[PDB]
């Protein structure tokens, strides 16, 4: 099942980072954000 | 040969001619490196290991 | 001749134990350089094996920290001499050396008693100084390997003190990518530099780890693992046939009849379009087809509903 | 002791064309060819299981080209069966035969 | 104890073109596995050949507009479509594959015909939809290349409408290293994950990028046929003021500089 995201288009920083975890957090649950995190800490780690 | 009074003779532990040395000149590259730099990480190469460039000897006195 | 050549533009031997060779390999399309590139680079700098002295057995003396009368160096500094010290050997395995000699005088490398396996170098390199007439005799150990030894307590022996070998014998690779300018298929021009402890030409070395990477991708070229019948005991056949003749004139003597994942649909007298159907399908085995349902049949392509029942009639005869 | 024994083309005619009381294995080897020296191995332990119940012997084929072309040597490894009763014909094997057919080729069939 | 096997751990076909499948290779010596598992992913994402449409020529199509009559699908999403086409092919070369079809209905991969050598993975893949009987006749252009490699040539410019075509047959590739200890036996298990598109099997995936990286490392192994003083300065040498003042512009101070520069030597050659 497709997840109905947005796309993030601009750019991201720590405010807007910290916003979107706010939100799939009260969308998805902790459970869903806890594998995002990871996901997006491998992520962001790799690209450094 | 000759020496004057009070120049070196011999050099100890953590002295090399005569200059305090403390520590090894290597090479180093200030990026990221996959988080294993995280902060205030340090990511070493086996080099500085097998090389035995940071090995020091510890004496230990059991009485 | 070739559209492809290589060659050894430059080399040098700085000293006697510091080679270096600058290789360049052209045309090379593009892609092709940055592949070759980074896997020569990894083998040269860790996958080229090397031969050094591994553990030093002294006679006489407490420990490798005291001070041997006649000699100008401690015990801990003719380690790292002998440590320092540059061997070739094609051969692998554990072989013994002998340093057994008297002063006054220098004791290089050139005064070590090699086996035939291995030869020495750059003879000219320090390892003791003898400044009054003692008899020293050391016992070494010589062996080639991968990486550097474990830096970790092994001299449980007899006072064979370890010695911290490095196998290494690249010290040092790098490769250059150049655009060829073609223009019509976008070449390029690899460059390759060596450099090498002299246990080894950078030539040996850039062909070493040519062969030593092909070695690492041929396994892939293998029959796939579980793929012939074994014994399941020794795994390694030289003959892949043979364990399974030896199954049939076992099954042949118990008079067991063959079983069904070793009876392929090819001795199956099938008619060609459905035997075709059934190895698109990627269905050898009698057991596979077997496995199978008419449904799971009929989905299949050029197959109908009339072939199942003459099929099923052939192995109703078998 | 009892091995393969190395016999040139006239070490061969007297054995057929005299008495065999035992069947003879005619081995009919190169040294360039690898699955003959592993065609060997098989007959150092099979002379080793049959030991003076058989014998074994090798014949180079490439100082016996003429001699081998006779016997129809059409390649390598190639044995040859040779019953001890002149009666019975002959048994010429092709290819890296393996040693349990050559157990049942001699005790019986031959 | 064991040899360097390699075997086929999970294998799914969850698409006509999409293929998955894992293989592990075992036992590896340490920091080996890492050298395979990056040398394999270079090739498989780049070295291995893929086919797919490079040009798409419109004949019988003099409107050049961004839409036709008859077809829905803009001639930019047709070609959008055509980008997007599976093919499995062992051409050398380049060759020519004709869609000329009827009026109404749907324009499918199974409508293209095509060279002797290629091949449709999913003839179901969608081009174009027909409304208004007109018939539609497309010059498509079959290349195979590798993925790393770049192409300048575009036929020009004669209404042929070039396909930005990406020539990865292997969608996705990665690599995992398993290190196992026994107290001193440590042994590195490699897993290679492959992704393909259905144009070749992750199984023939791997294969080709272990022969095309061992076609990259045997010319290395080609042998080829046989056919049978500078502390010393000009200053100090007499030397002609003429020939002194010359050597001075081009920087010429000490003898090796002049002799890596090619009545002056009779003089100089005593000394």
């Amino acid at each position: 099942e497709r997840a109905n995201l947005v796309f993030h288009n601009k750019v991201i920083d720590g405010t807007a980072i910290k916003r979107l975890i706010s939100r799939l957090i009260d969308h998805f649950g902790m459970a869903y954000t806890s594998h995002i995190l990871d996901q997006v800490k491998t992520l962001g780690f790799q690209q450094a | 040969k000759c020496i004057k009074k009070g120049q070196i003779l011999a050099d100890g532990a953590a002295t090399v001619g005569g200059e305090l040395a403390l520590g090894k000149n290597i090479l180093v590259a200030y990026m990221p490196w996959e988080g294993y730099n995280f902060e205030d990480a340090v990511l070493i190469s086996e080099c500085l290991v097998y090389g035995d460039i940071y090995t020091s000897f510890h004496i230990r006195k059991y009485e | 001749t070739r559209t492809l050549q290589w060659k050894c533009v430059e080399s040098r031997r700085d000293s006697k134990r510091l080679y270096y060779g600058r290789f360049i390999l052209s045309p090379l399309m593009k892609g092709q350089a940055d592949t070759i590139g980074i896997a020569m680079r990894r083998a040269l700098l860790g996958e080229i094996e090397g031969t050094c002295i591994t553990r030093a057995k002294f006679e006489n003396i407490p420990h490798d920290y005291s001070n041997i009368v006649g000699i100008q160096e401690s015990v801990h500094e003719i380690l790292m001499n002998l440590n320092e010290i540059v061997l070739k050997s094609n051969l692998y395995g554990t072989r013994n050396a002998l340093i057994c000699v008297q002063g006054p005088g220098y004791i290089t490398a050139r005064d070590i008693i090699l086996p035939p396996s291995v030869e020495i170098v750059d003879n000219t390199q320090h390892i003791a100084t003898l400044t009054e007439p003692i008899n020293l005799c050391i016992g070494l150990k010589i062996e080639r390997n991968r990486g550097y030894s474990l830096k970790m307590s092994n001299n449980f022996e007899d006072r064979s003190y370890p010695i911290d070998a490095v196998f290494m014998p690249v010290q040092n690779a790098n490769h250059s990518i150049h655009s060829y300018g073609n223009g019509n298929e976008k070449q390029e021009i690899l460059f390759i530099e060596i450099w090498t402890n002299g246990s080894l030409t950078p030539k040996e070395a850039l062909h070493e780890a040519s062969r030593n990477l092909i070695n690492l991708f041929i396994p892939f070229l293998h029959v796939e693992e579980e793929t012939f019948y074994l014994e399941n005991n020794q795994h390694q056949v030289t003959l892949p046939l043979f364990p399974f003749h030896n199954k049939l004139v076992n099954l042949r003597q118990k008079k067991k009849e063959l079983a069904f994942q070793y009876i392929f649909i090819d001795q199956l007298e099938l008619p060609p379009r459905i035997y075709n159907c059934l190895k698109k399908s990627n269905i050898h085995t009698l057991l596979d087809l077997l496995n199978n349902s008419q449904e799971d049949l009929i989905k299949m392509e050029h197959f109908h509903i009339e072939d199942v029942k003459k099929l099923l009639d052939i192995l109703e005869k078998k | 002791d009892y091995l393969v024994r190395k016999l040139s083309a006239q070490e061969l005619q007297d054995l057929v064309k005299g008495e065999r009381k035992v069947p003879l294995i005619v081995d009919f080897y190169a040294t360039w060819c690898g699955p003959c020296i592993l065609m060997a191995q098989e007959l150092e332990m099979l002379a080793v299981e049959y030991e003076s119940n058989a014998m074994i012997v090798k014949v180079d084929t490439d100082d016996e080209y003429e001699f081998a072309r006779d016997m129809q040597v059409r390649g390598l490894p190639t044995l040859f069966f040779i019953s001890p009763d002149p009666s019975k014909d002959a048994i010429r094997t092709e290819g890296l035969i393996p040693l349990q057919m050559m157990r049942d080729i001699i005790d019986n069939d031959m």
